[PDB]
């Protein structure tokens, strides 16, 4: 009694003709059974020779399973509508909640007629010469593309009526899984469940009879003062088929929105193939390792508290390891409402303090996600530390309101390059140069008092002979040093100010910086007419 | 809603072009509860229609506040399908040296024309939920949307018609029109300029501001630190920064000024100049006052505005079509969020330096902004407050020089 979604094929391209496989005897009687038995039901409908097209089935368990890949390759792209899933600590307490389920969520929702003739497909040939029945499908089918977003969209369509004329409930629909909360007493909360229930019965959409405290909804529980993640399972198999590799890709894939460092790259790497959905798969030692530690992750209990709108979010940032960040949102001292681990440090050179912004950034997003609102932010970095940095910084940068936390490691300017040139200190004029063609260099140095200095390198190159004249004049001067380069590329990287780098030069060149009182870098163009800079250039030469 | 009375243009996408697919980016509490008010009165007016899945087109939605005001307005990020949209088919040269130029919001306008039938599935948008909650809700719509380069044009003719009895009795004051905003400009006294601004406005409310001054809008030119006592650091950023103003005048030189630096000299040490040098100096003084060779306005280019941060609460900017050939230089202090908000001087940067491009061309420029992408993506959207919207891209190379002080 729903109407129907119009559905058509990609531009240029009829429905799919994959060639059925014959299966066993059993397989078949089951199949048999259960298409049947599905007739019975108005979902499918035998179709005569007409239609020349075809989808795979098979019988696993029984259980039908269809192939539906190369119709899906075929079929229009649809909006995604949900910027993500609902996280259980934006639910607001409610005195009475209750989860229901759509009991047979696709196969009660009716596709479009046009489209039809694509879902057809064979049951295998059992033989003396007995016939394969040929279905196609009069409803949305289990792994189809299409069938998740047109089932949502007409539960939605569903359930508006419903909601306007219950402006006292809230119901969250997802998936299997509706969410109905509600400050009415019980009673009427039960009726308006009721009421509810009915209404979805009316539209063919029926829901077998959760009325108990741990109300399991999206893989949460959602206990009255608090909620818990339950805890996911992954299989321990000697062989996997490619089925259960893409189901379990999904539920990886749903399960990376609630825990962090969850990947499904190498898994997912294995999905290029032309091979049908029962054909044992090979298993790479990357996707052992990628199942084996997820599998360790999701066994960190998740847990956390409702949000209260009368009060203001709270998120507070610390201080890990290596590129490594936490952080707590809570409403209350440490009744947190989310916590997680933020992990990101850039392949090039990276300070803290860009490190700490994006994190703020991240998290006041994510904050946008569930609440709808930036937090205020609680950060080990000082007040005149921030304002240097932001002020000092060439490019324009903010974070929010927030208040300093000593909370070490605290988050430091290691050094900090002086405005104007040193007065009384030694000028370095510094230059390097290498051939590409013997892997060999100079790096030096010239200085106004006569001090000057040439190094031959191995393994360098020009521009790490530029970084090696800088680091050069940098521990044979004293604790305040003005340097003069040709290089924008050195210039360039030290001007990015980090504190840590992948390139060991740019380490040390990092902590030469920090032992040193006053450093002035400045910057002149190469090969013009130029005092030390051509001399130290002939030198390097 | 009902079928609109008027009958449609037959628009389409440029050649090849399909339409867009933009993803929606998070919405405070706020602006979501503004856009569903918004958004359900104009389902009941007929101006949008809820569609479902099956339309693989998306717009960005979100909403604005103006300066000094209180109400919501809803904003749609069209800049993707202006870009994908089809050319239709002038700018008034008078406008930029009117004293005062008013700014006023006729977009509400569009809405009384109705949008092509083949066209509204590319002016699909969704509103997002709170925590998703509910999956968002998905609008197009069925009349010219506002932030739409086609709604202007096609709305042009019945503008003109409801703008003669205006345009003929007042032939002094200019009219531009640019996407949801109409631009009034004049010579005429402060207090005239009201009630003629009034009278117009009447004139629409028949049918049914923000003011600048353009000609007090100041340039930044390029000035040499020409002091009198030279340090050695002081000559050699000269040298440099002349070296790279040689690329847009190349006479410039810096050979007498680079022979004073002769020999491995200390960065504070006090050089004097010679004859030549100074001569040489005024020289490239006086060759920086020369225009540009070979430098005008191309309409049918894409203008360039890069933005630098100076610090102190100014920002200098540029707008070129092509390098070194800028068509207009400037800087900018004392805007909102001075000394402790560095995104919100960036946002009303470019707001400025768009609206004086409009002003001035008739078109608004591409951006480079000194900014990571993520923190202006982060925070950009809480401090718009114009109808249009330009696109930009992100500088993450420090200048060796600021060239423009
Ligand atoms: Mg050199």
């Amino acid at each position: 009694p729903i109407e129907t979604v119009p559905v058509k094929l990609k531009p240029g391209m009829d429905g799919p003709k994959v060639k059925q496989w014959p299966l066993t005897e059993e397989k078949i009687k089951a199949l048999v059974e259960i298409c049947t038995e599905m007739e019975k039901e108005g979902k499918i409908s035998k179709i005569g020779p007409e239609n020349p097209y075809n989808t795979p089935v098979f019988a696993i368990k029984w259980r039908k399973l269809v192939d539906f890949r190369e119709l899906n390759k075929r079929t229009q792209d649809f909006w995604e509508v949900q910027l993500g899933i609902p996280h259980p600590a934006g639910l607001k307490k409610k005195k009475s909640v209750t989860v229901l389920d759509v009991g047979d969520a696709y196969f009660s929702v009716p596709l479009d007629e046009d489209f039809r003739k694509y879902t057809a497909f064979t049951i295998p040939s059992i033989n003396n010469e007995t016939p394969g029945i040929r279905y196609q499908y009069n409803v949305l089918p289990q792994g189809w593309k299409g069938s998740p977003a047109i089932f949502q969209s007409s539960m939605t369509k569903i359930l508006e009526p419903f909601k306007k004329q219950n402006p006292d409930i809230v119901i969250y629909q997802y998936m299997d899984d509706l969410y109905v909360g509600s400050d009415l007493e019980i009673g009427q909360h039960r009726t308006k469940i009721e009421e509810l229930r009915q209404h979805l019965l009316r539209w063919g959409l029926t829901t077998p009879d959760q009325k108990e405290p741990p109300f399991l909804w999206m893989g949460y529980e959602l206990h009255p003062d608090k909620w818990t993640v339950q805890p996911i399972v992954l299989p321990e198999k000697d062989s996997w088929t490619v089925n259960d590799i893409q189901k379990l890709v999904g539920k990886l894939n749903w399960a990376s929105q609630i825990y962090p460092g969850i990947k499904v790259r190498q898994l997912s790497k294995l999905l290029r193939g032309t091979k049908a959905l029962t054909e044992v798969i090979p298993l790479t030692e990357e996707a052992e390792l990628e199942l084996a530690e997820n599998r360790e992750i999701l066994k960190e209990p998740v847990h956390g508290v409702y949000y209260d709108p009368s009060k203001d979010l709270i998120a507070e940032i610390q201080k890990q390891g290596q590129g490594q960040w936490t952080y707590q949102i809570y409403q209350e001292p440490f009744k947190n409402l989310k916590t997680g681990k933020y992990a990101r440090m850039r392949g090039a050179h990276t300070n803290d303090v860009k490190q700490l912004t994006e994190a703020v950034q991240k998290i006041t997003t994510e904050s946008i996600v569930i609440w709808g609102k930036t937090p205020k932010f609680k950060l080990p970095i000082q007040k005149e530390t921030w304002e240097t940095w932001w002020t000092e910084y060439w490019q324009a940068t903010w974070i929010p309101e927030w208040e300093f936390v000593n909370t070490p490691p605290l988050v430091k300017l290691w050094y900090q390059l002086e405005k104007e040139p040193i007065v009384g200190a030694e000028t370095f004029y510094v230059d390097g140069a290498a051939n590409r063609e013997t892997k060999l260099g100079k790096a030096g140095y010239v200085t106004n008092k006569g001090r000057q200095k040439v190094v031959p390198l191995t393994n360098t190159t020009n521009q790490k002979t530029e970084l090696q004249a800088i680091y050069l004049a940098l521990q044979d001067s004293g604790l305040e040093v003005n340097i003069v380069t040709d290089s924008q590329y050195a210039l360039g990287i030290i001007q990015a100010q980090p504190d840590k780098s992948e390139s060991e030069l740019v380490n040390q060149i990092i902590e030469q910086l920090i032992k040193k009182e006053k450093v002035y870098l400045a910057w002149v163009p190469a090969h013009k007419g130029i005092g030390g800079n051509e001399q130290v250039d002939k030198l390097v030469s | 809603g009902p079928i609109s009375p008027i009958e449609t243009v037959p628009v389409k996408l440029k050649p090849g072009m399909d339409g867009p697919k933009v993803k929606q980016w998070p919405l405070t509490e706020e602006k979501i509860k503004a856009l569903v008010e918004i958004c359900t009165e104009m389902e009941k007016e007929g101006k949008i229609s809820k569609i479902g899945p099956e339309n693989p087109y998306n717009t960005p939605v979100f909403a604005i506040k103006k300066k000094d005001s209180t109400k919501w307005r809803k904003l749609v990020d069209f800049r993707e399908l202006n870009k994908r949209t089809q050319d239709f088919w002038p700018h008034p040269a008078g406008l930029k040296k009117k004293k005062s130029v008013t700014v006023l919001d006729v977009g509400d306008a569009y809405f009384s024309v109705p949008l092509d039938e083949d066209f509204r599935k590319y002016t699909a948008f969704t509103i997002p939920s709170i925590n998703n909650e509910t999956p968002g809700i998905r609008y197009q719509y069925n009349v010219l949307p506002q932030g739409w380069k086609g709604s202007p044009a096609i709305f042009q003719s019945s503008m003109t018609k409801i703008l003669e009895p205006f345009k003929k009795q007042n032939p002094d004051i200019v009219i531009y029109q640019y996407m949801d905003d109409l631009y009034v400009g004049s010579d005429l006294e402060i207090g005239q300029h009201r009630t003629k601004i009034e009278e117009l406005r009447q004139h629409l409310l028949r049918w049914g501001g923000y003011e600048l001054h353009p000609d007090k809008w100041t340039v930044q030119p390029i000035v040499l630190p020409e002091k009198d006592s030279w340090t050695v650091n002081d000559i050699q950023k000269l040298v440099g920064k002349l070296n790279w103003a040689s690329q847009i005048y190349p006479g410039i030189k810096v050979r007498q000024l680079s022979k004073l630096l002769r020999g491995t000299k200390a960065l504070t040490e006090v050089i004097p100049l010679t004859e030549e040098a100074e001569l040489e100096l005024a020289e490239n003084r006086e060759i920086l006052k020369e225009p540009v060779h070979g430098v005008y306005y191309d309409p049918s280019k894409d203008l360039i505005a890069e933005i630098q941060k100076q610090g102190q609460g100014q920002w200098t900017y540029q707008i070129y079509q092509e390098p070194f050939k800028n068509l207009k230089t400037g800087k900018y202090a004392r805007m909102r969020g001075a000394h402790t908000n560095d995104v919100k001087q960036l946002t009303e940067a470019v707001q400025k330096i768009t609206t004086e491009s409009i002003v001035i061309w008739g078109k608004t420029p591409k951006f480079k902004l000194p900014i990571q992408k993520e923190t202006w993506e982060t925070w950009w959207t809480e401090y718009w407050q114009a109808t249009w919207i330009p696109e930009w891209e992100f500088v993450n190379t420090p200048p060796l020089v600021k060239l423009w002080y």
